[PDB]
């Protein structure tokens, strides 16, 4: 039983940063990979960024040069940095993790987060 | 006609081995020049790693997966694991993957190659997560086909690294296979070194040194001209474009995989190199019968595919002359050995039998001397015993492959026939030359030579026994694996 | 065992040529070292020439460049061709065989199987 804290977003003007931080739960043996999925009020959910323990990065169709992902594996946390936001970034962001709980023999289980709302509007 | 037959054999073997050594050294120098001038922390070729396994050992599978996970390459897209599974017994490998990697196993009802829609989108939706696929049991080629489809549907992967389910990669194994792909826009495949780690039996040690010779000398000599005949199964790399072009003919044409793929790259007129700085640790059979079975299959594949390298050489221009000569040498070496043994057995002359034995021993000692110099190891002299294996485990396998291709049962009947013939020839020679003459200088030469040879072989075998007693023969990875398996 | 029967030889004047062949009936005329010995009326038996099973030829000091020895394993005959039969060749020639032996191949005791001898005479 693990949970993802989520730092929280809000309402922002176009062209600034968000600094979305997702922190994992307590008792944890290993964390392999963690990603930041996004679900717009439009067409289903999609992927924004994914980061591995070895530093490899998998970006989405709009993250190539706008949003970066950082691990800082000291406290099994993930950070997403947002730049040059536009009005199409209003969505709900979900934290995805692969966590062990019991021991080394326990399998890696995929866990999702509650998510945070990010709205970009000129109002 | 004896002296000519032995001098010709000695020259024909040793001169070609020395030419191969020189070509291998030149290839290694070129590859070391390429490795230098490489920027520090280099990762440019996005790489998809493909593992195909079928009922693997759980410990070795876990070691392989962890060696992949511990690799120091920073631009790996994802790990694609394809299993001939769909059954209850093949779910243990999936469980091991889940306990080392994601819980992202997919169990489609069909194999990709047998469908009107061969795209990987029917089984894959996220190109980010490492994926495990449980195919129906069809074969290695089908699982590799699914791996190609899953890797080629992401428009960012540039190359695929194919490894087996039992290889333990070094931390820089992935980096050193995908780097040569970036050095020449005609290089489409790269072969890595495969090292045997379980040298706790005499057959295993001899096979390990045979692998060292066959990779660091033969494959290096081939790679000097960029015409490597076979890309090693345990560790290979292919560009994604050549995979896209040669995948379909390779799947709609058994054990010719990683040899028919290399062959397709060769008939396309594309270059293939071998890098000795990428090491993957695989194992070798420790039984004579299983070794003979494996060599029978390999020889079947070799005699099936040699007729394509000889017709596709002209595509390489004048660099294919080495390929044609190597094929002719491999054809004629077997016949030369067979004819030489037959002549020496039928004629039954002691001063010629001793001469042949001593010349063969000297040639093998020179080969083992070079192997020890290159490997910086004193155990390479064990290779002097490999001449037995080739005579008693490789000739019957080649004959069986030949008599199967154009014609127990067939598999294990030519082996005992060959052994019985060898024993009969030996007994006939001894019984035909039963006399003692210490006045004759030629008899003194023959007797002293044969006694010296037996003394030398006995000393080498006693050294091997002492090394095996103290566990000095074991490779460091073998000792680590023994300790870890004890811990489990 | 090997049984040896001599053939050839006779009355040849001083300076002529002659041939003496011993035929050995036995299981294996392939591994038998052969030799020829001469017994003279005023002397004793002594080694004059011989050939080993590997076609190595040994000759006596006095007949080093005179005779020529050869063997034929098909017809089982070992032959000695003598040229320029000067005096001291008036002797009985015996053909001897031996399968197992040591460094001493000149003493009459080394060779196990002996023949009956053929007489060769020379007239001045
Ligand atoms: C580290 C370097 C060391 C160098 C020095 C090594 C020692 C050198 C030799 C030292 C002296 C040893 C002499 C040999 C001793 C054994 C022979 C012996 O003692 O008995 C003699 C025997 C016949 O004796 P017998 O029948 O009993 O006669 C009546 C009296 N007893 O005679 C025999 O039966 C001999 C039988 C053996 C014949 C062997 C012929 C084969 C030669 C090699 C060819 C085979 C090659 C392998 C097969 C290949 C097939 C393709
Ligand atoms: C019970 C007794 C009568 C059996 C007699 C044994 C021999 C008939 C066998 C045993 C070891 C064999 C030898 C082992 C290896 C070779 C190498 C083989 O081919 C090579 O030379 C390739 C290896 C190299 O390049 O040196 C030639 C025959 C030969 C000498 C074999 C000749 C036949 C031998 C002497
Ligand atoms: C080390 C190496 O490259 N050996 C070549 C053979 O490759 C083997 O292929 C089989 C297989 O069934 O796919 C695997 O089990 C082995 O691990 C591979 O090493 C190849 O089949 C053969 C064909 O000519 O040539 C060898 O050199
Ligand atoms: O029908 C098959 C037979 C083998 N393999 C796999 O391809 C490799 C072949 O190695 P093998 O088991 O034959 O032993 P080796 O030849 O390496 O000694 C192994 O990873 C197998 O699991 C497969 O995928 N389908
Ligand atoms: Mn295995
Ligand atoms: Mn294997």
């Amino acid at each position: 039983q693990v949970q993802l804290v989520e730092s929280g977003g809000g309402s922002v003007q176009p062209g600034e940063s968000l600094r979305l931080s997702c922190q994992a739960s307590g008792r944890i043996v290993d964390v392999n990979d963690m990603a930041w999925y996004r679900q717009a009020p439009g067409k289903q959910r999609e992927l924004v960024a994914r980061i591995a323990r070895g530093g490899s990065t998998h970006y989405g169709d709009s993250a190539w040069g706008r949003f970066t992902i950082s691990r800082d594996n000291t406290r099994n946390t993930v950070y997403l940095q947002m730049t040059s936001l536009n009005v199409e970034d209003t969505a709900v962001y979900y934290c995805n993790g692969e966590v062990k709980v019991g021991t080394r023999l326990s399998p890696f289980r995929t866990y999702w987060g509650r998510g945070t709302q990010v709205t970009v509007s000129s109002h | 006609s004896a002296v000519w037959g032995i001098s010709v054999y000695g020259v024909f073997v040793l001169g070609f081995y020395i030419a191969q050594i020189v070509f291998s050294e030149f290839n290694r120098m070129r590859l070391s020049d390429w490795i230098s001038l490489r920027p520090d922390n280099w990762n440019a070729t996005r790489v998809a790693v493909i593992i195909a396994g079928y009922r693997e050992d759980p410990f070795m599978f876990k070691k392989c997966l962890e060696s992949v996970r511990d690799s120091e390459y920073g631009n790996v897209a994802r790990l694609i694991c394809v299993i001939d599974g769909d059954e209850e017994e093949d779910l243990k490998m999936a469980e091991i993957y889940k306990q080392v990697y994601n819980d992202n196993v997919k169990k489609p009802g069909v194999v990709l190659c047998e469908s009107e829609n061969k795209n990987g989108s029917t089984i894959d939706s996220d190109v980010s997560k490492n994926i495990c696929i449980l195919q129906p049991h069809r074969g290695k080629r089908e699982s590799l086909y699914t791996g190609f489809q899953l890797a080629s549907m992401d428009p960012s992967v540039h190359a695929v690294v194919l490894i087996d389910s039992d290889t333990v990669l070094e931390k820089n194994a992935i980096l050193e296979v995908v780097y040569p792909l970036s050095c020449d826009p005609n290089i489409k495949a790269v072969a890595g070194e495969c090292k045997i780690w379980n040298t706790d039996t005499i057959l295993s040690m001899l096979v390990s040194w045979r692998y060292f010779s066959a990779f660091n000398v033969e494959r290096g000599a081939q790679s000097l001209w960029k015409t490597v005949q076979c890309v090693g199964g345990p560790l290979g790399a292919y560009t994604i474009d050549i995979i896209n072009e040669i995948k379909d003919p390779w799947i709609t044409q058994t054990y010719g995989d990683d040899r028919r793929l290399t062959n397709e790259v060769l008939m396309r007129g594309k270059k293939i190199v071998y890098t000795p700085f990428a090491v993957g640790w695989s194992d070798s059979p420790t039984n004579v019968m299983r070794y003979i079975v494996q060599q029978t299959r390999w020889s079947k594949s070799w005699c099936r595919e040699i007729w394509y390298t000889l017709g596709s050489a002209w595509k390489h221009g004048f660099s294919g002359i080495y390929l044609a000569f190597e094929c002719m040498y491999q054809i004629m070496y077997f016949f030369l050995v067979m004819y030489l043994f037959s002549y020496i057995a039928i004629k039954a002359d002691i001063r010629a039998q001793t001469a042949t034995v001593l010349v063969s021993t000297l040639v093998t000692i020179i080969k083992s001397s070079y192997l020890a110099l290159r490997a910086k190891n004193l155990k390479a002299f064990y290779f002097v015993l490999y001449t037995y294996v080739y005579f008693f485990c490789m000739i019957p396998a080649r004959i069986t492959a030949m008599f199967t291709m154009f014609d127990w049962a067939k598999q294990f009947l030519i082996t005992y026939m060959w052994w019985a013939g060898v024993l009969a020839a030996g007994v006939y020679s001894i019984v035909d030359n039963w006399y003692f003459d210490w006045a004759d200088i030629q008899y003194r030469f023959a007797l002293v030579g044969i006694c010296s040879y037996l003394v030398f072989v006995s000393i080498v075998l006693v050294i091997y026994l002492i090394g095996k007693i103290t566990t000095w023969n074991y490779t460091p990875l073998q000792k680590e694996l023994i300790e870890e398996r004890y811990l489990h | 065992q090997v049984q040896l029967v001599e053939s050839g030889g006779g009355l040849v004047q001083a300076g002529g040529s002659l041939k003496v062949s011993c035929a050995a009936s036995g299981r294996a005329f392939k591994t038998y070292r052969m030799a020829w010995f001469r017994q003279a009326p005023g002397k004793e038996r002594e080694f004059v020439s011989g050939i080993s099973a590997l076609e190595t030829t040994y000759y006596a000091d006095s007949v080093k460049g005179r005779f020529t020895i050869s063997r034929d394993n098909t017809k089982n005959t070992v032959s000695l061709q003598m040229d320029s039969l000067k005096p001291e060749d008036t002797a009985v020639y015996y053909c001897a065989a031996r399968r197992y032996g040591g460094t001493d191949y000149t003493t009459t005791g080394s060779y196990d199987y002996w023949g009956q001898g053929t007489q060769v005479t020379v007239s001045s």
